[PDB]
């Protein structure tokens, strides 16, 4: 047999296991290559959701459709107050 | 940028926000929430309803005609842009609003 | 490391109007669910035996075991998520009065809507505004990150300028945007005088 | 169009600045594709490859004879 | 005169375009290289301005004036108004309609002199057409065709009424106008030629698969190139007869 | 590639002359050359277009 | 359709032709049956192989049944032409061939189908299905020569002129070498030899141009001379038919 | 459609990245770097 | 997406299963038009194809001239009577469903569209505007 | 055929003025236009082709057109600046006016 009718299969198989988050503040997997040359500057931020919030701008998108025109569009307000070092933590590279 | 005062209420339409019916005769019928919305497809007279801002301005009641009101026309005039007469005008909107 | 021990650092000093930057964060819960929203399976037609909320079959009479592939109603939500390509649209700062101000609307009101964001408390402190939905809900933890390559797409390279920022209470169907011009539409009330 | 179009151009500088050079060379080349699709051939394919050699084996004794 | 011309993909350069003797108009949408065709006949010598009509590309369709003045669908945002005018010259007036009829390229068609509405429209909006262009208004319908204004392209030095015209019709017209009209086609047949092109009292651009006896007819019945004043058609009086 | 020098030929209209002290690179380049041009989705027999090599002789040359 | 059929679905030759069916009926069929199957499904398998066969068969013999332009009832010119240039009787005798094997094709698969529902064992529907396939390919194998004919004639047939009758014309003649090529190369941008030699083009030329705001198509011809309306060419003929089907001039 | 993983179109990135690009993220890190010391030099200040 | 169409076309909410009838829009004389399939549909098991305001659609004269009758045409909608976020950030919908027939090329067939049309179909196609007497 | 020509006609048949009594309707043919130079692709001096500025550009698909600084003004320090459109609700589009 072949099922009479292909479809595509139903979720994702690369996201499971589905169980839930080992902890509620998700860690990175990965960060950006190390480019020596350039200034020294923070990879990521820490930040609280706040909610969500309407807004309109005029686009700047020549060759689209909608180009010169205004465009509502949601976001995603997310509370960020200042953070502040408190340590470090290196590193060493190891066959493992 | 062009907020419309309610259909039903009279209240402010923003961007992003209420429901426009389209009748076949060909002009819109603004509602800024679903309440309005649902009230115009029961037939409901805005006039007889109480919340209404429109059987307020029929009961004799909140200065339903003031002079500080002739500002609020919906001018077609396309008279020319001036910062002059922008900054004269964001004075005169704000005075006119605290006199109303 | 050392020079910045014990210092604040604020968003603006890692981050910029129309960067793009990754969101991750954990996706709100659902708890136990079955196949047929956790995996959008089709339901049975109608009042089938044995239920009609799962799935009709989980396997061929070979091999005789259960796949993983079978999408087995479980767990949902609580997922660790990493969503990628969100411009930022304005980086606020807690200092500024009229956060919400912008060349055309211009108003001296903040972002916060009327009342309080819903489930959340008002904003007084620096505030990311990148544009979309992000994993999660309202008091979840967000860890803001790099899209770790340079993409610069057109979408990204392109510059925003807000016309408008909504503050619209969203406890419920909020029409004013600041509490004066409520008063303003409605007048002197009952109380007030 | 409309003509033998193509034999015309042909006769003007034809067919490439260097057409010759590349057809010798895959000429040389063929008396090596043949083992090559003579060994790595697998399948059904590699049964219908034999019958046509041996048939052009047979034509050519045939036409030396 | 005549240009060839072509918008993204599109013979009707009408839709995309309302030309005027004092100004003109190209939607903002697509490359350039619209506003720049149009740039290379009218050149620098009057204003070709982007401009949007509630963001469609159908401005051309969706506006209607002449050299005295312009008019805008009540749609239209207070911006893309605001735009027109400060960029077109004062003496072009401008005044939004609040009529019913908002499609008013198609409603509405006119000359320096004339203009033709659509029957059914309110009296208002024929006072504040008169009001503002100058010209006299007369409702009126070609040959049952009740959009004027997509079957009957116009100019000071004539029009071109859709073919489907009975003869009576084009002399009722042409009492009517005061000026010289022929029946034709445009954009390979189409049978809309106020849509399928734009026209003035020396330019007139059209689609790129217009052919050319219906070029010949338009730059005659326009008068718009030299020794060709509308009276070459006698001599077009084999090719025309070959045509068809 | 590394020892092999371009240069396009004097007085000679539309040619280039690689040259190098080993024939593997100049060889090479000479190779990526008529590669990087080659004609697609086109008929060849009509499309002449394209680079060619016409000499791979000494620098001397005459010696 | 008329005005250069270019859309000839590509006839093969009968060996080719023949190789591609067998190859797609052994590829997009099922293949594996075992003895032990139920002699109903071994009866539809065959049954499904020998159906398909015939149906790829009936579309490779239909599609150029179609795809031919019917040199009768199309115009008296392009008849005359085309009867001057592909023998027209040996033409129709081709494409009747063609008909004739479909016909074949489709009354074996046909009584096939027919005998096949009625075998007992896995041997006998076996060699039903290789005797159909073997009646196919022995009346593929006779179409041969006619096919390789017709793949001749589309490939001549292909590249003749465009040309409309109706519409106006222009037909040059003269004696070779006379320079009617050079006038055709110079009142036209279509390009044709002007090479000395007597009859520098072969075959009939057009050439677009315009005037008096209206489409015109010079038309050279392949020369003509002085012979008792019997002792010439085809392409002589094939003139001589251009300009007697050809008015205007 | 070309696939995602197709090497001509990331060949093709790769060959688009090189300008401004790359331009706006050296322009945005030094702005972003430039912003930072001005952050710890008004911690400094205090 | 689909041919004949000027510009690229935004998702809008679709509103029109195959099947579904329409009030005819023009003056062609049809009463009524009866979808019969969505030209450029996605195509998704068990999933009905459906339309949009602006789209082509083949669909039978379910009423009105019996000439055109008995037959399909493609049609483009004029109205689709569900609600869709345009992107100027105000929905809205039609009284009731609508459309017109017109040729593969997209010329309009009938002299003149009765009605308010919306202007996502006025503005993909040019003919359907230079048709229409008045957007939305 | 003596057919053919009463269909033509239609077209042939070019209107006449059919006076009513006139009132002058003269072309209205701009001096500046009279005065334009014929564009001339060949021509370096050429003007500069907003198509090819476009095309300088980066051309068509990344360009960014500015409908600002081609319109007219009473100055142009002030060509870049941004309109309010809004002030507390109630547009100031509504509330513009001379005087
Ligand atoms: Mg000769
Ligand atoms: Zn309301």
């Amino acid at each position: 047999s072949h099922r009479k009718y292909e479809a595509p299969r139903h979720g994702h198989l690369g996201f499971l296991p589905r169980k839930r988050a080992a902890s509620i503040r998700a860690r990175v997997k990965a960060f950006p290559k190390d480019d020596r040359s350039k200034p020294v500057a923070l990879t990521s931020f820490l930040g609280y959701k706040a909610g969500m919030t309407t807004i309109v701008r005029d686009l700047d998108r020549p060759g689209s459709k909608f180009h010169k025109r205004e465009v509502v569009e949601a976001v995603t307000v997310v509370d960020t107050p200042p953070v502040v070092v408190v340590g470090v933590v290196g590193y060493v590279e190891t066959p493992r | 940028m062009r907020i419309y005062q309610c259909h039903f209420c009279s209240s402010p339409c923003y961007p992003g926000h209420g429901i426009m019916f389209v009748r076949n005769d060909a002009k819109e019928f603004r509602f800024c929430r679903s309440k309005c919305h649902k009230a115009f497809k029961q037939r409901r007279n805005p006039r007889k309803l109480k919340w209404t801002k429109a059987f307020r301005k029929a009961a004799g009641k909140e200065l339903a005609v003031d002079s500080t009101l002739t500002f609020a026309q919906r001018r077609n005039v396309p008279v020319r842009y001036n910062r002059e007469l922008v900054a004269t005008t964001l004075k005169a909107m704000a005075r006119i609003e605290e006199i109303r | 490391a050392r020079e910045h021990f014990e210092k604040t650092v604020a968003v603006d000093s890692v981050f910029e109007q129309n960067e793009m930057i990754d969101a991750i964060a954990v996706t709100k819960g659902h708890g136990f669910e079955g196949v047929t929203h956790r995996w959008g399976t089709k339901k049975l037609p109608r009042k089938t035996h044995r239920g009609l909320r799962k799935v009709a079959c989980i396997g061929a009479w070979h091999p005789a075991h259960v796949m993983w592939s079978v999408a087995r109603a479980g767990q949902r939500g609580y997922h660790s998520r990493t969503s990628i390509n969100h411009k930022i649209y304005r980086v606020g700062k807690g200092d500024d009065e009229a956060n919400g101000a912008t060349s055309f609307d211009r108003t001296k009101k903040t972002i916060t809507p009327m009342g309080g964001f819903v489930h959340y408390g008002e904003i007084k402190n620096d505030f990311i505004m990148v544009k979309g939905c992000i994993p999660g809900n309202r008091k979840r933890i967000v860890t803001l990150r790099k899209s770790l390559y340079t993409n610069t797409s057109r979408k990204a390279l392109e510059e925003v300028s807000l016309k408008w920022i909504d503050t619209a209470s969203k406890f419920g169907k909020g029409r004013f945007q600041t509490p004066a011009e409520k008063h303003a539409f409605m007048g002197t009330l009952k109380k007030d005088l | 169009p409309q003509n033998d179009y193509i034999e015309r151009h042909i006769k003007q500088h034809g067919k490439r600045l260097d057409h010759e050079e590349r057809k010798r060379k895959r000429e040389a080349r063929e008396s090596h594709k043949i083992s090559e699709r003579a060994q790595k051939l697998t399948g059904w394919k590699g049964k219908q490859f034999a019958k046509k050699r041996y048939a052009e084996k047979v034509s050519m004794r045939k036409k030396i004879k | 005169m005549a240009t060839r011309t072509q918008f993204e993909n599109s013979n009707e350069i009408g839709v995309f375009s309302k030309l005027t003797n004092t100004y003109c108009l190209v939607a903002v949408g697509g490359s350039e290289n619209f506003y720049s065709a149009f740039e290379a006949e009218l050149g620098d010598a009057i204003p070709i301005v982007h401009t949007t009509i509630a963001g469609t590309r159908i401005i051309g369709r969706m506006t209607a004036g002449n050299r005295r003045g312009l008019l805008v669908p009540t749609q239209t945002t207070d911006q893309e108004l605001q735009h027109l005018r400060n960029s077109l010259p004062d003496s072009v007036k401008i005044q939004r309609v609040e009529e019913r009829l908002s499609a008013l390229g198609n409603v509405i068609c006119c000359n320096d002199y004339v203009a033709l509405v659509h029957p059914d429209i309110d009296r208002e909006t024929e006072e504040l057409i008169s009001d503002v262009l100058g010209v006299e208004v007369f409702r009126q319908t070609i040959s049952g065709n009740i959009l004027v204004g997509s079957y009957c392209s116009l100019s000071n030095q004539g029009g071109l009424v859709h073919p489907q015209t009975s003869v009576q019709d084009q002399e009722e017209l042409s009492s009517l106008l005061q000026v010289p009209l022929v029946a034709g086609t445009v954009n390979r047949g189409s049978s809309v030629v106020g849509a399928g092109m734009v026209v003035n009292d020396y330019l007139a651009v059209t689609g790129l698969d217009t052919t050319a006896p219906e070029l010949s007819v338009i730059e005659s019945i326009f008068r718009l190139q030299d020794a060709q004043p509308e009276s070459i058609s006698g001599n077009l009086r084999d090719t025309l007869i070959e045509t068809y | 590639r590394d020892g092999v020098t371009i240069e396009f030929s004097t007085n000679v209209k539309d040619e280039i002359v690689l040259s190098g002290n080993s024939v593997e690179d100049v060889s090479q380049n000479a190779a990526d050359l008529q590669q990087i041009c080659r004609v697609r989705n086109k008929d060849i027999r009509k499309f002449l277009d394209g680079i060619y090599v016409s000499h791979k002789g000494f620098i001397t040359e005459d010696l | 359709m008329q005005l250069s059929w270019k859309d000839i679905p590509t006839v093969a030759p009968a060996n080719d032709l023949l190789d591609i069916v067998l190859n797609r009926t052994q590829r997009k069929t099922p293949t594996v049956i075992r003895p032990g199957f139920k002699i109903t499904r071994i009866r539809a398998f065959y049954m499904r192989k020998v159906k398909y066969t015939g149906e790829g068969f009936v579309e490779k013999f239909e599609d150029i049944l179609k795809g031919f332009p019917n040199i009768n009832d199309v115009h008296p010119f392009h008849r005359d032409l085309m009867d001057t240039l592909y023998e027209k009787n040996h033409y129709k005798i081709s494409l009747a061939a063609i008909s004739r094997a479909k016909s074949l094709v489709e009354q074996v698969a046909r009584d096939y189908v027919r005998l096949l529902k009625f075998g007992q064992s896995l041997f006998q529907c076996k060699q039903l299905k290789r005797a159909a396939l073997g009646r196919m390919a022995t009346i593929v194998k006779k179409l041969r020569d006619p096919l390789a004919y017709l793949e001749q004639v589309r490939q001549h047939i292909g590249r003749l002129p465009s040309i409309d009758p109706n519409t106006r014309t222009l037909l040059i003649c003269g004696y070779p070498n006379v320079g009617k090529s050079s006038f055709l190369r110079c009142i036209t941008k279509s390009d044709v030899d002007v090479q000395p030699y007597a009859f520098t083009t072969k075959s009939l030329y057009v050439g677009h141009f315009d005037y008096k705001y209206l489409r015109f198509q010079a038309i050279d011809t392949p020369g003509i001379l002085d012979r008792p309306t019997e002792e010439m060419n085809n392409i002589e003929m094939q003139s001589i038919y251009a300009i007697a089907h050809l008015r205007s001039c | 459609a070309k696939s995602l993983r197709a090497s001509s179109h990331l060949n093709a990135k790769s060959v688009k990245r090189r300008g401004v690009f790359q331009k706006a993220v050296d322009a945005r890190e030094q702005r972003i770097s430039d912003k930072l010391k001005e952050d710890l030099l008004k911690q400094k200040l205090e | 997406s689909g041919n004949g169409a000027q510009g690229t076309k935004f998702r809008i909410s679709l509103g029109l299963p195959v099947g579904a009838i329409m009030n005819c829009a023009d003056n062609s004389g049809a009463r009524n038009l009866y979808i019969i399939a969505v030209k450029g549909s996605g195509s998704r098991l068990n999933r009905l194809p459906a339309a949009s305001l602006g789209d082509m659609v083949m669909a039978t004269v379910k009423k009105g001239k019996p000439e055109l009758r008995k037959k399909v045409m493609p049609a483009i909608v004029v109205r689709q009577a569900k609600s869709w976020r345009r992107r100027d950030g105000v929905f809205l919908y039609f009284e009731d469903n609508a459309g017109v027939i017109a040729n593969p090329k997209g010329e309009m067939k009938g002299s003149a569209i009765t009605g308010p049309v919306g202007k996502e179909c006025a503005d993909l196609w040019p003919r359907v505007a230079s048709n229409s007497g008045v957007v939305v | 055929s003596q057919s053919r020509i009463n269909n033509v006609l239609n077209k042939i048949h070019v209107a006449q003025p059919q006076a009513r009594d006139d009132v002058k309707r003269t072309p209205f043919i701009p001096e500046s236009v009279k005065n334009l130079k014929k564009y001339d692709p060949e021509d370096p001096n050429r003007r500069k082709l907003a198509r090819d500025i476009e095309a300088e550009n980066g051309g068509a698909g990344v360009f960014n057109v500015n409908l600002k600084d081609k319109y007219l003004l009473e100055d142009d320090e002030w060509k870049n600046d941004i309109m309010p459109e809004i002030l507390d609700g109630k547009n100031v589009y509504d509330f513009l006016d001379p005087e």
